[PDB]
């Protein structure tokens, strides 16, 4: 496990476990309070199909180590694209100087604790051959032109990444991680008498390209989401102008979730309530949210997306609660802001690459079911809106403000779901939304593999999840 | 520094030279980009050193064609086995594509075989002390403006430089070298119970022409106490100026409107407007590619082609797409030297001062920030978040925030009222705040 990764990452580029042992010591040379080295080779292909024919290809490697050096708040940084014993010193030097007092050269032995699997270790680039893989995008382009007579035109993709990193720190830490990851995405544009519109679908997950050929609910996986994206752009070209004002918002299961990682997710990361500069700050025993509501970020979902067996720290994931009941609990940590916080780590330590610095970001984020049915939630509005689909979202963590954007929604009118509405922004707070959830269903679901989260330059994939729910008064940015 | 800068130079050229020979026995053509970038991040929290970043990053990409049909590979590793795998990698990898006549090199006639000397490169030997030193002014400077900035979110510093080589097999190989320095602080003001943060900063190619630490930290602070105690509008209809900093980004949503490859793939709301009039007759938009110390100039696109000084909009009139090789190709045209996006557009102000724009609209909106995506492509609909100042009688009355603004762009562009002579001078495209007759805007 520790033992394939040290031979792949650290034996085959000249290195030894006594070669850690050295570097962390020029790093505690320095008064320090932590420093690490971590270690990552990565392998991405994708593929895509576009006017029926397979368009492009691409093979993308990068490699690399990065070291940090931290003192209180302070943390120096320093990488190379290699692995290499020159890299380490030449990165360890650089990093070291972000103090010149000296330290008492103290640092814990290295010891490497088992944590469970979430996701296997076979490398899905090499486990189905291209001739297969092509096939699957074939065959989304087949069924979704076959559906209805009016698509004229698919983009299918596949991306695929094998990733390998080791983590060694002056805290004793040393842990690895074998990281597969899979998308399938289907894009399709359907005219009808010179009016044209666009769907989307897909997902994926940590594990090989089987499981789009496996079966969703009696259906070829890929044939299923071939069928939902020509459907959405179906429903798109259909749509009508959405109403502008507050309203009752009836949000549907899975990717809606959106809604928690803009309004709280954001907003209870550590480093930004370590600084004082969220919302959230100093709010932990308050009600924040509808006392409906339980929210956690849970880092341990076998083969998920955003699931991390370890953090980019070695720290392994963890099921926490950050919500209960509408009461506050926590933060998601890194162990920067987890030592400055006097909590401790959470496993939301995460980093881009070796090139980038990490910090405190979610994993899965989802609110726990209740008991309401998702027709007694859609039966309960007069006048409002049903979204059960978004693209992304934004937040401001400090005036609490943020929005997110329907792909599919329709008016709700006398408690039925009638015509669908073009795409609208909906705004506002995030306390004083959640405060605002007065229905809670029996009905959770995550994402489907899609989700990107961007924090200071740095993307991470996530998971996103929720069941049906009713936000009783949110803003809708329509033109009717 | 110039030193290293010409010895990474010689390293990246010779790179070129390899792939492109690698490839040659094995491809009809073949295109390879290698960039290198060198620098140092600085960060500061209450005026003391938060982080110092060391930067060093290296890419080299290639993609090849045989029989119309393309492959692609990139590595950071750039010694020659690398290179060698890399080029191994993307043949490979077009042996499984279909062939498509519109990929390929571009055309031989349309290369930047010498490429202008754009000025782009104004080093400066800045150490990770004197970089905190200015984070530390700007930050400093912000923190003593009022009484009501409690918090901050830091000083920060930013100094690079970078090292470009394209080639391809009709013969190109051609390099350039630039520079990027920026300043910027970030605070937190407080009020009745309401936090807000905003941040102001400085760039360009070279050091002196930087704004002064203590302008960023004045500036700053300035935008951050208009924030304070702002209202959510009611539900309306009003006019709407967009400040200067989001009037840039309005222009910038007709770039993927005229876009090649939305065009011939039939994805753009514009589909129908080539030589019709989507702006008012007296706005011209210029594109300048070759200003010297251009914040986007660049001597040739992402594919080696020359880039042309063009008139985009002219008079109101959309003159024509920007296309990249594969997209002209597809629509019986040339490409226009816009693979990898635009370069510097330019768009007068109609002779009113941000405050006469103010006083001609008298009631509505100023809109300084925008949230969210939210704007259709295929359509052109609009629905964004927004926050700014409420005005009436010609004067700003309040800050607002929680509300969103709607429409439609084809709209919005066709009916401007006027564009001021606020030029906002820090980003690709440059234009003042721009007066838009009424929006929809959604609120309690
Ligand atoms: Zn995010």
């Amino acid at each position: 496990s520790l033992n394939l990764v040290s031979e792949q990452l650290l034996a085959a580029n000249g290195l030894k476990h006594q070669d850690l042992f050295a570097i962390l010591g020029q790093l505690a040379e320095r008064r320090l309070d932590y420093g690490d080295l971590y270690f990552q080779s990565s392998y991405h292909e994708s593929w895509v199909l576009e006017d029926r024919i397979i368009k492009d290809g691409s093979y993308n490697i990068d490699q690399g180590v990065g070291v940090r050096a931290i003192s209180g708040e302070k943390t120096g940084f320093a990488y190379a694209d290699q692995i290499s014993l020159l890299a380490l010193e030449q990165s360890a030097q650089a990093a070291r100087t972000i103090v010149r007092d000296s330290g008492d050269g103290k640092v814990q032995t290295l010891g490497a604790v088992e944590h469970s699997p979430l996701y296997t270790s076979v490398d899905p680039l090499q486990s189905m051959s291209r001739e297969e893989k092509l096939d699957i995008l074939r065959r989304v382009d087949k069924v979704a032109r076959e559906a209805d007579k009016r698509v004229q035109e698919v983009t299918a993709s596949l991306s695929g990444v094998y990733e390998l990193i080791l983590v060694a720190a002056t805290d004793g830490t040393l842990a690895a991680d074998v990281r597969p990851l899979v998308r399938l995405s289907v894009s399709v544009l359907v005219e009808e008498d010179g009016k044209r519109e666009r769907g989307a679908s897909g997902g994926g997950g940590r594990f090989g390209y089987e499981f789009f050929l496996a079966d969703l609910d009696g259906e070829v996986r890929a044939d299923a989401w071939a069928k939902e994206a020509v459907r959405m752009a179906l429903v798109n070209l259909s749509a009508v102008a959405a109403p502008a004002g507050t309203m009752p918002v009836v949000l549907g299961a899975g990717w809606p979730g959106v809604l928690l990682h803009e309004a709280v997710g954001h907003g209870l990361e550590g480093d930004f309530n370590r600084r004082g500069t969220s919302v959230f700050s100093g709010q932990v025993g308050e009600l924040v949210a509808s006392e409906l509501c339980t929210v956690v970020d849970d880092g341990t979902m076998v083969d998920r997306r955003g699931s991390v067996a370890i953090d980019d720290e070695g720290t392994p994931g963890q099921y926490n609660v950050l919500i209960e009941n509408g009461i506050l609990k926590g933060y998601m940590q890194d162990k920067l802001n987890a030592r400055l916080m006097g909590m401790t780590p959470t496993g939301n330590g995460r980093r881009e690459s070796y090139a980038h610095l990490p910090m405190p970001r979610m994993t899965n984020t989802y609110m726990l079911p209740g008991k309401s049915t998702p027709q007694e939630i859609i039966e309960s509005v007069e006048y409002g809106i049903y979204a059960p689909n978004f693209g992304g979202g934004q937040v401001d963590i400090t005036s609490d403000k943020f929005v997110f954007s329907t792909s599919e929604a329709y008016l709700i009118e006398n408690g039925k779901v009638t015509k669908p509405v073009k795409g609208a922004t909906l705004i506002g707070s995030g306390i004083e939304t959640m405060q605002q959830i007065s229905m809670v269903g029996n009905d959770l679901k995550l994402d489907n593999g899609v989700g990107v989260c961007g924090k200071e330059g740095q993307s991470l994939p996530v998971g996103v999840g929720q069941p049906t729910l009713k936000v009783d008064n949110l803003t809708v940015g329509g033109t009717a | 520094v110039i030193s290293q800068v010409e010895a990474q130079r010689k390293i990246l050229e010779e790179a070129v030279s390899t792939a492109l020979e690698l490839a040659s026995g094995k491809s009809d053509g073949a295109e390879v980009a290698v960039s290198k970038t060198t620098g140092i991040s600085v960060s500061t929290r209450y005026g003391e050193v938060e982080n110092v970043e060391f930067n060093s990053d290296g890419a080299l990409g290639i993609t090849v064609y045989h029989q119309n049909r393309k492959g692609s590979a990139s590595s950071t590793d750039l010694s020659p086995q690398a290179i060698a795998r890399t080029v191994q990698a993307a043949l490979d990898i077009a042996r499984y594509t279909s062939p498509d006549p519109c990929a390929g090199v571009a055309d031989k006639e349309l290369l930047a075989f010498d490429a202008p000397d754009l000025d782009l490169f104004h080093p400066a030997e800045v150490s990770p002390d004197e970089a905190i030193e200015l984070a530390a002014r700007a930050e400093q400077a912000a923190l003593q403006a009022d009484k009501r900035i409690t918090n901050t979110e830091g000083g920060s510093f930013n100094s690079h430089y970078g090292v470009k080589v394209f080639g391809n097999s009709h013969g190109m190989l051609q390099g350039y070298c630039s520079t990027r320095h920026s300043l910027s602080s970030c605070v937190i003001a407080e009020e009745n119970g309401d936090m807000e943060r905003d941040y102001a900063y400085t760039i360009g190619r070279a050091m002196s022409d930087l704004q002064t630490p203590e302008w960023v930290g004045a500036d700053c602070a300035r935008r951050t106490l208009s924030r304070l105690s702002p209202r959510k509008l009611s539900t309306m209809k009003a006019p709407v100026i967009f400040a200067n900093e989001v009037a840039t980004g309005l222009f910038g949503h007709l770039v993927g409107a005229i876009a090649g490859g939305s065009v011939y793939r039939k994805s753009t709301f514009l589909l129908d407007s080539l030589g019709k009039q989507i702006l008012p007759d007296w706005l011209t938009i210029e594109e300048h590619p070759h200003l010297l110390k251009g914040l986007a100039s660049t001597p040739f696109d992402s594919e080696g082609v020359r880039t042309e000084r063009r008139d985009i909009i002219k008079d109101g009139i959309l003159t024509q797409w920007l296309l990249t090789s594969y997209s002209a190709r597809k629509l019986g045209l040339k490409s226009t030297g816009h693979a990898g996006g635009i370069h510097n557009w330019r768009i007068a102000g109609q002779g009113l001062s941000f405050e006469q724009m103010l006083k001609e609209m008298g009631t509505g909106l100023v809109v300084t920030e925008l949230m969210g995506q939210g704007v259709s492509a295929i359509t052109g609909d609009y629905s964004r978040g927004a926050a700014g100042f409420w005005v009436e009688n010609g004067e700003i009355q309040y800050p607002v925030s929680e509300i969103t603004i709607a429409g439609n762009l084809k709209d919005m562009w066709r009916n401007i009222v006027t564009v001021g002579n606020d030029i906002e001078t820090r980003s690709n495209i440059q234009c003042g705040s721009v007066l838009l007759p009424e929006m929809k805007i959604a609120g309690q």
